[PDB]
């Protein structure tokens, strides 16, 4: 068919894909918010003696430091993920740089205007 | 008219007036405004930004194919939007990556023609044997059993 | 890879993340305020770690994609 | 700030700021003292006209190139040329700009050390780096492999490179270049009656060579054709009239490249030193070098050389390999474009020879890690 | 979870998940540092290309195998090979998968102990087990008796087994294998003019050996025929052209297996060490071993070896016994297929060397009950 027709249909497909991606992103944002709400438990501190609430808070503090440890674990893992991402990007870029080395430059800066000064 | 009026606004009514003045400059003039047909070649000679031969072929297909002897104002602005740079910059590499990842629901590291058909039909566009098969001939250049990553990454280069 | 070094780094960071506060120097309303503050802090912790997991999933998918494409090279 | 990508060359000095497409100022590298007496008083006559100014007053000067074959033989004149290049053709003081000179392969060390000493003491640049003239020409082509034949005006050298790893044992440097072709053309023009002797008339012979000469696809057939018909005789108007007609001198001048026995040189032509340079390489990268043969330098601009060279190499090489000769239209400035690209890189930004380093190790720093 | 059936080998590392038919990733085990200087900046040049990547850039590398004869001589390179195998060819972290290495018979203890120490400390696997390379090849044939001749690329060993009871006093390990045949072929090619010296050209000679050489049914008749006619001369195209013609070098290279006196080795050929290995067995299981002779390993893929070996053994053996040579078409991966079958068994699931056991007894656990 005509190239313009195929291009337009491709454009429509890409726009629809972007719309679906944005809707799924909204869904994931709301779902993450709600699930994070589920992870955190409600606190009812009314009518609590000093010892009772103090123990509760100390338990919360211990759990907080546990969360710190788990976040350190997942952060080390995510740093590994970022490192291997950089390595993959480097290798792919090298494979493309078998034929794309001088692609980074700027040409025709200021000389193309200077023509008749001589 | 959606794509057509989008192109119209690409060279908006200000650009429309600018090109109307330019047309009055290069047109035959001193006439009834019957509007010639060679004026699209006259502007090609005049502005210096000569439309590509592909644009001239599009003009011949769209106009003068029936011996009109004139180019319609809508078709004239169609040709004008075919000459000025209303580029879409081919989106971005990350945006293409996201769109292809969503096309690769199977997470196969490439797109299948079944994936192509499903993504196209999720848009509601009539995807018949005139499509996919033509896209096998056209959309997929390699046709090496699937749509490889560079195949569709480079396929959507400089497109909307 | 020198898991002694990694554990040392873990100890340093956890000591940074270490937070120990007064527990017997506040009244009931102050105690409840501190409990609520800790709840909100660890709630931010939950949200951030959910972000960490989700971004890790996305990164892992991209790693799969890049590995697949570099295997499609040959 | 921006870097100055100078390129001394031998015959044309090409310079300009890093990151552009073409050199800003290109002018012959000649310094000519006046030779007659001079009777007008107060005319404002200088003692040495350099650069493009001495190509307009060449009627009463004695032009002399300060660079013979890559190497520099007259350091005062070269310093004068550099001073002119910095101050009058670019108008940027060197105190605020890094410089990236270029040097032919296999040149004497003392030349390079003196070059860096001058750049650091007289002009007092912040940091300078010296690069081999062939790696840049490989940059400009956007490749990363290939064997580049950079036939300049001083010296023709042939550096093979694979995957970014240069092969130092396969560099074949030959000293036949554009200047020897100019001298040989000036010597064979005497067979028709035209005698050019003065160092100023060498420029006229150079113009004749540039505008008329071409490389024949097959030498014997052209020699036979030019000796029977007269379809080749092209005429040319001297700077004063008296047009001249060049017959079979047209393709005999640049033929010296493929048969250096014409000017008495023993070595083999540029068609066979490339094949020898390839054969010294390892057995597994010869296909890639065959397929990515790169031409550069001014003298490779003769009309019809990219076909003669391909025919010759295809004759020499095994029949299965594909021989391809990359001849970009921007051949003359290929080295400088590559120099601009290299100077514009972020990864390269820490390879400059910083001035404090020179102060600690002396001019011999250039041979060290900062190459 | 699933088990990782790795198989170090010597020449080709074969790996894949347990329970499949063929290894997932097969690639040469070579680690080659670059040897030239390298002039392109920012090309992303690594310091060591391992596996199949160094078989494409071998023109500028110095490939060196980390496993000489079964034993491992360079532990850092072997660790690099394992790391590549786990992370890039299979993309499965070893923290969640048992491993089943393979080892030749009669190898030094320190090699095996270091192997298990690496697998438990660096890669930190849950549990690993080391198995003799011949028992697996017997698994893959679906037998339970038979004497298996596993002529790999590093070392040729001949383990007889009856009814599942291995005979430790009848294992005959000989160090002639594919690598020595490659070296001998490279040494006899010089008799026609072709000289291969570089460690990269050893790969080319290996390809010649794989594609052209064959084992002669009768050696003297072939030597006489190749010296009169010219029906044997097969040509082959090098990686750059210049085809070569192999004459009676075709069947002289693999003949070294049956006459190890060619490369100066004293011992008897693979046709007579099998008979000697049988004769050391008891008098009542010799018929079964005669009838179930199994071939395995890469080097036993020469066209026409399953007939030469049968003829030789029939000459040696008593006339009444039937001599049968099992030569499955999937010979090369026979060891790995057997490894997959063994790792997929339920009865075997409690033989792994669990990590807590290693923590209690140290690396010397491998010689203990968990063999
Ligand atoms: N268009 C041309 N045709 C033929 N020869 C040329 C042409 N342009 C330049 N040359 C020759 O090349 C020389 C210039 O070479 P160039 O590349 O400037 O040398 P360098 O490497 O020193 O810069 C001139 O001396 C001239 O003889
Ligand atoms: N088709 C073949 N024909 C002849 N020889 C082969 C063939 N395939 C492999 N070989 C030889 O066998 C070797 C591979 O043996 P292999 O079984 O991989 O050893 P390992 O036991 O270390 O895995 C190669 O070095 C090669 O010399
Ligand atoms: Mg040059
Ligand atoms: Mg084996």
């Amino acid at each position: 068919i005509s190239a313009s027709r195929k291009l337009q249909l491709k454009t429509l497909m890409l726009q629809i894909a972007k719309q679906e991606m944005e809707r799924e992103a909204e869904e994931r944002r709301g779902e993450k918010g709600r699930v994070l709400r589920t992870r955190c438990q409600p606190l009812e501190l009314d009518g609590l003696g000093f010892e009772e609430l103090q123990d509760l808070c100390r338990q919360l503090h211990a759990r907080v430091d546990k969360v710190d440890e788990e976040r350190y674990d997942v952060e080390a893992k995510v740093t590994k993920n970022i490192t291997e991402i950089a390595d993959l990007t480097q290798k792919i870029y090298d494979l493309r740089g078998k034929f794309k080395r001088p692609t980074l430059r700027r040409v025709r800066i200021s000389a193309d205007a200077m023509m008749q000064a001589l | 008219d959606d794509i057509y009026k989008a192109a119209v606004e690409q060279l908006t009514e200000e650009q429309k007036n600018e090109f109307k003045a330019a047309f009055d400059i290069f047109v035959l003039g001193a006439e009834d405004g019957c509007i010639s047909t060679k004026e699209l070649g006259k502007v090609m000679r005049m502005l210096g930004q000569n439309p590509t031969p592909e644009e001239l072929q599009e003009m011949i297909d769209e106009v003068d194919e029936d011996g009109s002897g004139t180019v319609d104002f809508d078709e004239f602005l169609v040709m004008m939007v075919r000459c000025m740079k209303d580029d879409s910059k081919g989106k971005s590499e990350e945006e293409l990556s996201d769109l292809f990842r969503m096309f690769d629901k199977n997470a196969d590291g490439y797109i299948d023609l079944d994936e192509l058909k499903m993504m196209l039909q999720a848009t509601g566009e009539t995807i018949t044997e005139d499509d996919i098969e033509e896209l096998m001939k056209d959309g997929d250049k390699n046709n090496d059993g699937r749509i490889d990553y560079d195949e569709f990454l480079e396929f959507m280069k400089g497109v909307e | 890879g020198k898991r002694q070094t990694e554990r040392e780094k873990k100890k340093k960071i956890l000591a940074e993340r270490r937070k120990v506060l007064a527990i017997d120097h506040l009244n009931e309303d102050q105690l409840r305020e501190k409990a609520k503050e800790l709840w909100q802090s660890i709630y931010n912790l939950e949200a951030e770690k959910f972000d960490l997991q989700e971004k890790f999933k996305q990164q892992k998918y991209e790693i799969n994609v890049l590995r697949n494409r570099i295997n499609d090279n040959q | 700030t921006t870097a100055l990508v100078c390129d001394n060359g031998s015959g044309l000095v090409k310079a300009g700021f890093a990151g552009d497409d073409a050199p800003r100022a290109v002018f012959p590298s000649i310094v000519g003292r006046p030779r007659h007496q001079g009777v007008m008083v107060g005319m404002g006559q200088k003692d040495s006209y350099v650069g493009d100014e001495a190509q307009s007053k060449r009627g009463i000067l004695t032009l002399k190139y300060p660079i013979e074959h890559g190497i520099i033989t007259n350091w005062d004149d070269m310093e004068k040329i550099w001073h002119h290049t910095f101050y009058n053709e670019l108008r940027v003081a060197p105190e605020e700009h890094p410089t990236l000179l270029t040097e032919a392969p296999l040149n004497p060390k003392a030349n390079r050390e003196k070059m860096t000493q001058i750049m650091f003491e007289t002009f007092n640049v912040p940091a300078m780096y010296v690069a081999i003239q062939a790696v840049l020409s490989l940059y400009a082509s956007g490749r990363t492999t290939g064997i580049v034949l950079d036939s300049g005006d001083g010296v023709t050298h042939n550096v093979p490179i694979y995957e970014g790893y240069a092969l130092p044992h396969a560099i074949m440097r030959l000293d036949l270049a554009g200047r020897d072709l100019t001298d040989y053309l000036m010597k064979i023009l005497t067979e028709r009656g035209y005698s050019f002797v003065t160092t100023a008339e060498r420029e006229i012979v150079r113009d004749i060579k540039e505008k008329l000469c071409y490389v024949a696809l097959d030498f014997e057939n052209e020699m036979a054709t030019a000796a029977s018909s007269s379809s080749l005789e092209k005429s040319y108007e001297l700077p004063d009239g008296q047009v001249i007609t060049i017959g079979n001198e047209r393709f005999r001048c640049p033929e010296t490249l493929f048969q250096p026995s014409f000017i008495g040189m023993e070595s083999a032509g540029i068609h066979e030193t490339t094949y020898n340079s390839i054969m010294k390489c390892d057995i597994d990268i010869r296909k890639d070098l065959y397929a990515n043969n790169v031409l550069s330098g001014g003298t490779t601009m003769y009309p019809g050389i990219a076909d003669r060279m391909q025919k010759e190499i295809t004759a020499l090489a095994p029949s299965t390999m594909k021989i391809k000769i990359i001849a970009p239209p921007e051949r003359k400035y290929s080295v400088w474009i590559g120099g601009s690209i290299l100077a514009s890189l972020s990864t390269f930004q820490q390879m400059w020879i910083s001035k404090q380093e020179y102060d600690e190790a002396g001019p011999s720093i250039v041979h060290r890690k900062c190459f």
